[PDB]
Protein backbone atom coordinates (compact mmCIF):
# COMPACT_ATOMS: atom_id res chain seq x y z
CA UNK A 1 0.00 0.00 0.00
CA UNK A 2 2.83 2.39 0.85
CA UNK A 3 4.35 1.56 -2.54
CA UNK A 4 1.04 2.21 -4.30
CA UNK A 5 0.17 5.40 -2.43
CA UNK A 6 3.72 6.65 -2.80
CA UNK A 7 3.44 6.11 -6.55
CA UNK A 8 0.23 8.13 -6.84
CA UNK A 9 2.03 11.01 -5.11
CA UNK A 10 4.71 10.95 -7.81
CA UNK A 11 2.31 10.97 -10.73
CA UNK A 12 0.23 13.82 -9.28
CA UNK A 13 3.31 15.93 -8.54
CA UNK A 14 4.46 15.23 -12.09
CA UNK A 15 1.08 16.47 -13.32
CA UNK A 16 0.72 19.43 -10.99
CA UNK A 17 4.07 20.19 -12.65
CA UNK A 18 2.37 20.29 -16.04
CA UNK A 19 -0.36 22.81 -15.27
CA UNK A 20 1.72 25.02 -12.97
CA UNK A 21 4.38 25.31 -15.67
CA UNK A 22 1.65 26.30 -18.12
CA UNK A 23 0.43 29.16 -15.95
CA UNK A 24 3.96 30.46 -16.43
CA UNK A 25 3.25 30.35 -20.17
CA UNK A 26 0.50 32.93 -19.80
CA UNK A 27 2.66 35.35 -17.80
CA UNK A 28 5.56 34.94 -20.26
CA UNK A 29 3.55 35.27 -23.48
CA UNK A 30 1.50 38.18 -22.15
CA UNK A 31 4.74 39.97 -21.24
CA UNK A 32 6.26 39.03 -24.60
CA UNK A 33 3.37 40.71 -26.45
CA UNK A 34 3.91 43.88 -24.39
CA UNK A 35 7.63 43.99 -25.18
CA UNK A 36 6.94 43.70 -28.91
CA UNK A 37 4.68 46.76 -28.64
CA UNK A 38 6.93 48.88 -26.37
CA UNK A 39 8.99 51.47 -28.24
CA UNK A 40 11.46 53.30 -26.00
CA UNK A 41 11.19 56.67 -24.31
CA UNK A 42 13.52 58.67 -26.55
CA UNK A 43 11.56 57.75 -29.68
CA UNK A 44 8.08 58.10 -28.25
CA UNK A 45 8.53 61.23 -26.11
CA UNK A 46 9.02 63.68 -28.98
CA UNK A 47 6.11 62.08 -30.83
CA UNK A 48 4.00 62.60 -27.72
CA UNK A 49 4.10 66.39 -27.97
CA UNK B 1 24.24 7.86 13.05
CA UNK B 2 21.06 9.83 12.70
CA UNK B 3 18.61 11.40 10.30
CA UNK B 4 17.99 14.91 11.57
CA UNK B 5 15.79 16.43 8.88
CA UNK B 6 14.17 15.48 5.61
CA UNK B 7 13.21 18.72 3.84
CA UNK B 8 11.59 19.58 0.48
CA UNK B 9 10.56 22.59 -1.58
CA UNK B 10 6.94 23.24 -2.50
CA UNK B 11 6.37 25.43 -5.56
CA UNK B 12 3.36 27.65 -4.93
CA UNK B 13 1.60 28.48 -8.18
CA UNK B 14 0.96 32.11 -9.08
CA UNK B 15 -2.17 32.52 -11.21
CA UNK B 16 -2.07 35.07 -14.03
CA UNK B 17 -5.35 36.59 -12.89
CA UNK B 18 -3.93 37.42 -9.45
CA UNK B 19 -0.75 39.01 -10.74
CA UNK B 20 -1.04 42.76 -11.12
CA UNK B 21 0.20 42.29 -14.69
CA UNK B 22 -3.41 41.45 -15.60
CA UNK B 23 -4.44 45.04 -14.85
CA UNK B 24 -2.91 45.94 -18.23
CA UNK B 25 -5.07 43.34 -20.01
CA UNK B 26 -8.67 42.22 -20.46
CA UNK B 27 -9.15 38.53 -19.71
CA UNK B 28 -11.98 36.59 -21.32
CA UNK B 29 -12.32 32.81 -21.29
CA UNK B 30 -13.07 31.45 -24.75
CA UNK B 31 -14.01 27.77 -24.82
CA UNK B 32 -13.20 26.84 -28.41
CA UNK B 33 -10.30 28.97 -29.64
CA UNK B 34 -9.04 26.17 -31.89
CA UNK B 35 -12.11 26.70 -34.09
CA UNK B 36 -11.32 30.35 -34.83
CA UNK B 37 -9.37 31.40 -37.90
CA UNK B 38 -9.04 35.18 -37.45
CA UNK B 39 -10.29 37.86 -35.10
CA UNK B 40 -11.21 41.38 -36.07
CA UNK B 41 -12.07 44.67 -34.38
CA UNK B 42 -13.16 47.64 -36.47
CA UNK B 43 -12.89 51.33 -35.60
CA UNK B 44 -14.89 54.31 -36.84
CA UNK B 45 -13.41 57.72 -36.00
CA UNK B 46 -15.25 60.88 -37.03
CA UNK B 47 -13.20 64.09 -37.04
CA UNK B 48 -14.88 67.49 -36.65
CA UNK B 49 -13.44 70.72 -38.03
CA UNK C 1 14.23 44.42 23.95
CA UNK C 2 13.46 41.14 22.24
CA UNK C 3 11.49 38.02 23.14
CA UNK C 4 12.89 34.55 22.51
CA UNK C 5 12.88 31.11 24.12
CA UNK C 6 14.24 30.45 27.59
CA UNK C 7 15.44 26.85 27.23
CA UNK C 8 16.88 24.48 24.66
CA UNK C 9 14.66 22.14 22.72
CA UNK C 10 15.07 18.60 24.04
CA UNK C 11 15.62 15.67 21.72
CA UNK C 12 16.00 12.32 23.44
CA UNK C 13 16.05 8.84 21.91
CA UNK C 14 12.95 7.24 23.40
CA UNK C 15 11.60 3.71 23.11
CA UNK C 16 10.91 3.56 19.40
CA UNK C 17 14.18 5.16 18.27
CA UNK C 18 16.10 3.28 20.96
CA UNK C 19 15.43 -0.11 19.37
CA UNK C 20 16.75 1.01 15.99
CA UNK C 21 19.70 2.78 17.64
CA UNK C 22 20.80 -0.36 19.49
CA UNK C 23 19.94 -2.97 16.87
CA UNK C 24 20.52 -1.27 13.52
CA UNK C 25 22.96 1.43 14.55
CA UNK C 26 20.82 4.12 12.91
CA UNK C 27 18.41 6.42 14.71
CA UNK C 28 16.12 9.21 13.59
CA UNK C 29 14.81 12.56 14.74
CA UNK C 30 11.09 12.32 15.64
CA UNK C 31 10.17 8.73 14.78
CA UNK C 32 6.49 9.41 15.55
CA UNK C 33 6.14 11.87 12.66
CA UNK C 34 7.82 9.45 10.26
CA UNK C 35 5.39 6.80 11.47
CA UNK C 36 2.32 9.05 11.25
CA UNK C 37 2.90 9.76 7.55
CA UNK C 38 4.17 6.47 6.10
CA UNK C 39 1.59 4.08 7.59
CA UNK C 40 -1.17 6.39 8.87
CA UNK C 41 -1.64 8.77 5.90
CA UNK C 42 0.37 7.32 3.00
CA UNK C 43 -1.28 9.34 0.22
CA UNK C 44 -1.10 12.79 1.84
CA UNK C 45 0.75 15.19 -0.43
CA UNK C 46 3.27 17.51 1.28
CA UNK C 47 1.58 20.84 1.99
CA UNK C 48 3.06 23.77 3.87
CA UNK C 49 0.47 24.45 6.56
CA UNK D 1 -5.69 -22.06 0.36
CA UNK D 2 -8.13 -21.08 -2.37
CA UNK D 3 -7.15 -17.46 -1.66
CA UNK D 4 -3.81 -18.38 -3.20
CA UNK D 5 -5.62 -19.85 -6.21
CA UNK D 6 -7.90 -16.82 -6.44
CA UNK D 7 -4.78 -14.74 -7.11
CA UNK D 8 -4.23 -16.82 -10.24
CA UNK D 9 -7.81 -16.12 -11.24
CA UNK D 10 -7.07 -12.39 -11.19
CA UNK D 11 -3.63 -12.34 -12.73
CA UNK D 12 -4.15 -14.79 -15.60
CA UNK D 13 -7.49 -13.38 -16.79
CA UNK D 14 -6.18 -9.84 -16.41
CA UNK D 15 -3.11 -10.67 -18.48
CA UNK D 16 -4.31 -11.99 -21.84
CA UNK D 17 -4.06 -10.81 -25.44
CA UNK D 18 -6.79 -8.29 -26.30
CA UNK D 19 -9.68 -10.04 -28.05
CA UNK D 20 -10.82 -9.58 -31.63
CA UNK D 21 -13.28 -6.71 -31.93
CA UNK D 22 -16.38 -8.62 -33.00
CA UNK D 23 -19.84 -7.18 -32.37
CA UNK D 24 -23.07 -8.47 -33.90
CA UNK D 25 -25.01 -5.99 -36.06
CA UNK D 26 -28.30 -6.52 -34.20
CA UNK D 27 -26.86 -4.78 -31.12
CA UNK D 28 -26.40 -1.48 -32.97
CA UNK D 29 -23.70 1.21 -32.75
CA UNK D 30 -22.26 -0.28 -29.57
CA UNK D 31 -19.05 -1.17 -31.43
CA UNK D 32 -18.06 2.51 -31.49
CA UNK D 33 -18.14 2.41 -27.68
CA UNK D 34 -15.65 -0.46 -27.67
CA UNK D 35 -12.91 1.64 -29.29
CA UNK D 36 -10.93 3.19 -26.45
CA UNK D 37 -7.23 2.92 -27.29
CA UNK D 38 -7.58 4.72 -30.63
CA UNK D 39 -8.69 7.78 -28.65
CA UNK D 40 -5.51 9.76 -28.06
CA UNK D 41 -6.40 13.29 -26.87
CA UNK D 42 -7.74 13.29 -23.33
CA UNK D 43 -9.51 16.18 -21.64
CA UNK D 44 -7.62 18.23 -19.08
CA UNK D 45 -9.21 20.33 -16.35
CA UNK D 46 -8.14 23.25 -14.19
CA UNK D 47 -6.69 20.84 -11.62
CA UNK D 48 -6.54 17.33 -13.11
CA UNK D 49 -5.96 14.42 -10.79
CA UNK D 50 -5.25 10.70 -11.20
CA UNK D 51 -8.95 10.15 -10.53
CA UNK D 52 -9.58 12.20 -13.67
CA UNK D 53 -6.89 10.50 -15.79
CA UNK D 54 -6.93 6.89 -14.56
CA UNK D 55 -8.75 5.99 -17.77
CA UNK D 56 -6.11 7.76 -19.87
CA UNK D 57 -3.33 5.76 -18.20
CA UNK D 58 -5.22 2.47 -18.57
CA UNK D 59 -4.84 2.17 -22.33
CA UNK D 60 -1.32 0.91 -23.03
CA UNK D 61 0.07 -0.58 -26.25
CA UNK D 62 0.57 -4.33 -26.54
CA UNK D 63 4.32 -4.98 -26.28
CA UNK D 64 5.84 -8.42 -25.82
CA UNK D 65 9.22 -10.01 -26.65
CA UNK D 66 9.90 -13.60 -27.71
CA UNK D 67 12.40 -15.45 -25.54
CA UNK D 68 14.97 -18.01 -26.58
CA UNK D 69 15.69 -20.99 -24.37
CA UNK D 70 19.28 -22.20 -24.66
CA UNK D 71 20.91 -25.09 -22.83
CA UNK D 72 24.65 -24.51 -22.73
CA UNK D 73 27.72 -26.26 -21.32
CA UNK D 74 29.05 -24.44 -18.27
CA UNK D 75 32.57 -24.19 -19.71
CA UNK D 76 31.69 -21.86 -22.58
CA UNK D 77 29.21 -19.58 -20.88
CA UNK D 78 31.19 -18.29 -17.88
CA UNK D 79 29.23 -18.65 -14.61
CA UNK D 80 29.33 -14.90 -13.94
CA UNK D 81 28.05 -12.44 -16.54
CA UNK D 82 26.62 -8.91 -16.17
CA UNK D 83 23.12 -10.19 -17.19
CA UNK D 84 22.78 -7.85 -20.18
CA UNK D 85 25.47 -9.12 -22.57
CA UNK D 86 24.82 -9.69 -26.23
CA UNK D 87 24.73 -13.25 -27.53
CA UNK D 88 25.52 -15.22 -30.66
CA UNK D 89 24.59 -18.78 -31.61
CA UNK D 90 27.35 -20.67 -33.36
CA UNK D 91 26.05 -23.68 -35.26
CA UNK D 92 28.04 -26.30 -37.13
CA UNK D 93 26.14 -29.60 -36.96
CA UNK D 94 23.23 -31.12 -35.04
CA UNK D 95 25.13 -33.76 -33.06
CA UNK D 96 22.89 -34.29 -30.01
CA UNK D 97 19.32 -33.48 -29.07
CA UNK D 98 19.72 -30.20 -27.17
CA UNK D 99 23.22 -28.95 -26.44
CA UNK D 100 23.78 -25.45 -27.76
CA UNK D 101 26.78 -23.16 -28.12
CA UNK D 102 26.62 -19.47 -27.20
CA UNK D 103 29.25 -16.78 -27.64
CA UNK D 104 29.49 -13.62 -25.59
CA UNK D 105 31.65 -10.86 -27.16
CA UNK D 106 34.40 -11.53 -24.61
CA UNK D 107 34.18 -15.22 -25.51
CA UNK D 108 34.61 -14.45 -29.20
CA UNK D 109 37.55 -12.23 -28.29
CA UNK D 110 39.40 -15.37 -27.15
CA UNK D 111 38.60 -17.50 -30.22
CA UNK D 112 39.79 -14.66 -32.49
CA UNK D 113 43.40 -14.39 -31.41
CA UNK D 114 43.69 -10.67 -32.05
CA UNK D 115 46.44 -8.74 -30.35
CA UNK D 116 46.40 -7.09 -26.94
CA UNK D 117 46.71 -3.36 -27.67
CA UNK D 118 43.87 -3.32 -30.22
CA UNK D 119 41.44 -4.08 -27.37
CA UNK D 120 43.51 -3.31 -24.28
CA UNK D 121 40.85 -3.56 -21.56
CA UNK D 122 38.82 -6.72 -22.20
CA UNK D 123 41.99 -8.76 -22.81
CA UNK D 124 42.55 -8.80 -19.05
CA UNK D 125 38.92 -9.64 -18.32
CA UNK D 126 38.45 -12.27 -21.02
CA UNK D 127 41.74 -13.84 -19.94
CA UNK D 128 40.40 -14.54 -16.46
CA UNK D 129 36.98 -15.88 -17.46
CA UNK D 130 38.72 -18.42 -19.72
CA UNK D 131 41.97 -20.33 -20.06
CA UNK D 132 44.56 -19.73 -22.74
CA UNK D 133 41.84 -19.85 -25.40
CA UNK D 134 42.04 -23.57 -26.18
CA UNK D 135 39.30 -24.42 -23.69
CA UNK D 136 36.80 -23.32 -26.33
CA UNK D 137 38.65 -24.08 -29.57
CA UNK D 138 38.43 -27.81 -28.82
CA UNK D 139 34.73 -27.56 -29.75
CA UNK D 140 35.47 -26.00 -33.16
CA UNK D 141 38.52 -27.74 -34.67
CA UNK D 142 37.93 -25.82 -37.92
CA UNK D 143 38.89 -22.35 -36.63
CA UNK D 144 42.06 -22.40 -38.70
CA UNK D 145 40.01 -23.37 -41.75
CA UNK D 146 36.76 -21.47 -41.16
CA UNK D 147 38.81 -18.27 -41.31
CA UNK D 148 40.54 -19.10 -44.61
CA UNK D 149 37.49 -19.58 -46.84
CA UNK D 150 35.45 -17.22 -44.67
CA UNK D 151 32.52 -19.30 -43.46
CA UNK D 152 32.49 -18.08 -39.85
CA UNK D 153 30.12 -15.13 -40.31
CA UNK D 154 27.59 -17.41 -42.02
CA UNK D 155 27.45 -19.58 -38.88
CA UNK D 156 26.54 -16.84 -36.39
CA UNK D 157 22.90 -15.86 -35.91
CA UNK D 158 22.69 -12.94 -33.46
CA UNK D 159 20.10 -13.54 -30.77
CA UNK D 160 19.88 -10.67 -28.30
CA UNK D 161 20.54 -9.76 -24.69
CA UNK D 162 20.46 -12.09 -21.70
CA UNK D 163 17.47 -12.19 -19.39
CA UNK D 164 18.15 -14.99 -16.91
CA UNK D 165 20.87 -17.57 -16.33
CA UNK D 166 20.19 -20.58 -14.12
CA UNK D 167 23.64 -22.00 -13.52
CA UNK D 168 24.46 -25.55 -12.48
CA UNK D 169 27.80 -27.33 -12.26
CA UNK D 170 28.05 -28.88 -15.72
CA UNK D 171 25.21 -27.17 -17.62
CA UNK D 172 24.02 -23.56 -17.66
CA UNK D 173 20.49 -22.66 -18.76
CA UNK D 174 20.41 -19.35 -20.65
CA UNK D 175 17.28 -17.37 -21.56
CA UNK D 176 17.81 -14.59 -24.10
CA UNK D 177 15.52 -11.97 -25.62
CA UNK D 178 14.50 -11.43 -29.23
CA UNK D 179 11.98 -8.93 -30.72
CA UNK D 180 12.17 -6.33 -28.00
CA UNK D 181 12.64 -5.38 -24.39
CA UNK D 182 13.09 -8.46 -22.24
CA UNK D 183 11.28 -8.46 -18.93
CA UNK D 184 13.60 -8.71 -15.93
CA UNK D 185 13.25 -11.80 -13.76
CA UNK D 186 14.58 -11.09 -10.27
CA UNK D 187 13.69 -7.42 -10.03
CA UNK D 188 9.96 -7.26 -10.82
CA UNK D 189 8.45 -4.68 -13.21
CA UNK D 190 11.92 -3.91 -14.63
CA UNK D 191 13.45 -4.13 -18.09
CA UNK D 192 16.75 -5.69 -19.10
CA UNK D 193 18.88 -3.31 -21.12
CA UNK D 194 21.75 -4.38 -23.33
CA UNK D 195 25.31 -4.02 -22.07
CA UNK D 196 28.34 -3.67 -24.30
CA UNK D 197 31.94 -3.22 -23.14
CA UNK D 198 33.27 0.26 -23.83
CA UNK D 199 36.23 -1.24 -25.69
CA UNK D 200 34.39 -3.07 -28.49
CA UNK D 201 31.88 -0.30 -29.24
CA UNK D 202 32.99 2.30 -31.78
CA UNK D 203 30.71 5.34 -31.75
CA UNK D 204 30.06 6.75 -35.20
CA UNK D 205 28.18 10.05 -34.87
CA UNK D 206 30.68 12.46 -33.33
CA UNK D 207 31.10 16.07 -34.39
CA UNK D 208 32.40 19.35 -33.00
CA UNK D 209 29.68 20.22 -34.70
CA UNK D 210 32.01 22.50 -36.76
CA UNK D 211 24.18 20.10 -38.13
CA UNK D 212 22.65 16.62 -38.29
CA UNK D 213 18.92 15.91 -37.94
CA UNK D 214 17.35 14.49 -34.85
CA UNK D 215 15.10 11.49 -35.27
CA UNK D 216 13.54 8.62 -33.39
CA UNK D 217 15.99 5.88 -34.31
CA UNK D 218 19.61 4.85 -33.81
CA UNK D 219 20.69 1.33 -34.78
CA UNK D 220 23.49 -0.76 -33.31
CA UNK D 221 25.42 -2.70 -35.97
CA UNK D 222 27.77 -5.63 -35.55
CA UNK D 223 30.87 -6.11 -37.66
CA UNK D 224 33.15 -9.08 -38.11
CA UNK D 225 36.40 -8.60 -39.97
CA UNK D 226 38.56 -11.33 -41.53
CA UNK D 227 42.27 -10.53 -41.32
CA UNK D 228 45.66 -12.15 -40.74
CA UNK D 229 48.09 -11.55 -37.87
CA UNK D 230 51.53 -13.20 -37.39
CA UNK D 231 50.89 -15.05 -40.70
CA UNK D 232 47.92 -16.73 -38.99
CA UNK D 233 44.23 -16.06 -39.68
CA UNK D 234 42.25 -14.20 -37.04
CA UNK D 235 39.00 -12.28 -36.87
CA UNK D 236 38.01 -8.96 -35.34
CA UNK D 237 34.55 -8.04 -34.03
CA UNK D 238 33.59 -4.40 -33.52
CA UNK D 239 30.31 -2.61 -32.85
CA UNK D 240 28.89 0.60 -34.30
CA UNK D 241 26.22 3.09 -33.23
CA UNK D 242 24.66 5.45 -35.77
CA UNK D 243 21.23 6.43 -36.99
CA UNK D 244 22.51 7.55 -40.37
CA UNK D 245 20.86 4.95 -42.55
CA UNK D 246 22.43 1.97 -44.24
CA UNK D 247 23.64 3.85 -47.33
CA UNK D 248 26.17 5.91 -45.33
CA UNK D 249 27.44 3.50 -42.66
CA UNK D 250 28.89 1.06 -45.19
CA UNK D 251 30.96 4.01 -46.38
CA UNK D 252 31.61 5.01 -42.76
CA UNK D 253 32.88 1.54 -41.84
CA UNK D 254 35.35 1.42 -44.76
CA UNK D 255 37.01 4.59 -43.47
CA UNK D 256 37.39 2.97 -40.05
CA UNK D 257 39.07 -0.20 -41.36
CA UNK D 258 41.27 1.59 -43.93
CA UNK D 259 44.63 0.58 -42.45
CA UNK D 260 43.42 -2.99 -41.92
CA UNK D 261 42.54 -3.28 -45.62
CA UNK D 262 45.90 -1.77 -46.61
CA UNK D 263 48.01 -4.26 -44.64
CA UNK D 264 46.17 -7.30 -46.00
CA UNK D 265 46.04 -6.68 -49.75
CA UNK D 266 49.77 -5.98 -49.94
CA UNK D 267 50.09 -9.76 -49.47
CA UNK D 268 47.99 -10.78 -52.48
CA UNK D 269 50.12 -9.10 -55.11
CA UNK D 270 52.12 -12.34 -54.82
CA UNK D 271 49.45 -15.03 -54.28
CA UNK D 272 45.77 -14.66 -55.21
CA UNK D 273 43.37 -17.12 -53.58
CA UNK D 274 39.71 -16.44 -54.36
CA UNK D 275 38.66 -17.63 -50.90
CA UNK D 276 40.80 -14.86 -49.36
CA UNK D 277 38.93 -12.05 -51.16
CA UNK D 278 35.97 -11.98 -48.75
CA UNK D 279 36.73 -9.45 -46.03
CA UNK D 280 33.92 -8.57 -43.64
CA UNK D 281 30.23 -8.62 -42.86
CA UNK D 282 27.70 -6.36 -41.13
CA UNK D 283 24.61 -7.32 -39.12
CA UNK D 284 21.86 -5.10 -37.68
CA UNK D 285 21.39 -5.91 -34.00
CA UNK D 286 18.29 -3.79 -33.39
CA UNK D 287 17.27 -0.24 -32.71
CA UNK D 288 17.84 2.12 -29.79
CA UNK D 289 15.56 5.17 -29.45
CA UNK D 290 16.96 8.66 -29.84
CA UNK D 291 18.69 10.64 -27.03
CA UNK D 292 19.11 7.72 -24.63
CA UNK D 293 22.39 8.22 -22.79
CA UNK D 294 24.52 5.05 -22.59
CA UNK D 295 25.27 4.88 -18.88
CA UNK D 296 28.84 3.97 -18.00
CA UNK D 297 29.41 1.23 -15.44
CA UNK D 298 32.40 -0.60 -14.00
CA UNK D 299 32.82 -4.26 -13.07
CA UNK D 300 35.67 -6.49 -11.94
CA UNK D 301 38.04 -3.01 -13.72
CA UNK D 302 35.89 -3.41 -16.84
CA UNK D 303 34.04 -0.33 -18.15
CA UNK D 304 30.71 -1.47 -19.58
CA UNK D 305 28.05 0.67 -21.28
CA UNK D 306 24.34 -0.04 -20.92
CA UNK D 307 21.52 0.87 -23.29
CA UNK D 308 18.07 1.29 -21.81
CA UNK D 309 15.00 0.80 -24.06
CA UNK D 310 16.94 -1.48 -26.38
CA UNK D 311 14.86 -3.60 -28.71
CA UNK D 312 16.38 -6.41 -30.73
CA UNK D 313 15.67 -6.80 -34.45
CA UNK D 314 18.18 -9.15 -36.03
CA UNK D 315 19.26 -8.96 -39.65
CA UNK D 316 21.41 -11.05 -41.97
CA UNK D 317 25.11 -10.73 -42.68
CA UNK D 318 25.93 -8.66 -45.76
CA UNK D 319 29.49 -8.86 -47.05
CA UNK D 320 31.02 -5.40 -47.33
CA UNK D 321 34.40 -4.55 -48.87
Amino acid sequence: FTEYAGAIKTITSALQFGMDALERGLVDTVLAVKLRHAPPVFILKTLGD
Amino acid sequence: EALLGVYTNVVEFVKFLETALAAACVNTEFKDLRRMIDGKIQFKISMPT
Amino acid sequence: AMSGPAAYASYVVRGANLVTAVSYGRAMRNFEQFMARIVDHPNALPSVE
Amino acid sequence: QAENAARLGRQVLGLLPPPTHRVSLTRGPEFARGVRDLLSKYAASTRPTVGSLHEALRQAPFRQPTYGDFLVYSQTFSPQEPLGTFLFSFKQEDNGSSMDMLLTPTSLFMLSGMEAAKAPQTHKVAGVWYGSGSGLADFIPNLSELMDTGEFHTLLTPVGPMVQSVHSTFVTKVTSAMKGVGLARDEPRAHVGLTLPCDMLVDLDESCPMREPAGLNVTIYASLVYLRVNQRPSMALTFFQSGKGFAEVVAMIKDHFTDVIRTKYIQLRHELYINRLVFGAVCTLGTVPFDSHPVHQSLNSLPVLVFANFEAACGPWTVFL
